[PDB]
């Protein structure tokens, strides 16, 4: 296929994860 | 009596553009493989 690249600014690259011990 | 020659009914058929239509495209992200030497979390221990 053909390749594509996202313009996602670094500010939108931040992620937060919440979980439990198991 | 009258003849339908001039007034004949009309059928219809669309001029479909499917022959020249673009296709739907599926995207797949090229994962940075861990099979290749990708980095790992540096779980640290202390030698006391």
């Amino acid at each position: 296929g053909t390749l594509k690249t996202s313009n996602l600014p670094e500010e939108l690259r931040k992620v937060f994860i919440t979980y439990s011990m198991d | 009596v009258r003849e339908p020659g001039s007034q004949a009914c009309l059928a219809i058929d669309p001029l479909v553009g499917e022959e020249g239509g673009a296709a739907v495209a599926k995207l797949e992200p090229h994962l940075q493989p861990r099979g290749q030497p990708a980095p790992q979390p540096l779980h640290t221990l202390v030698l006391a």
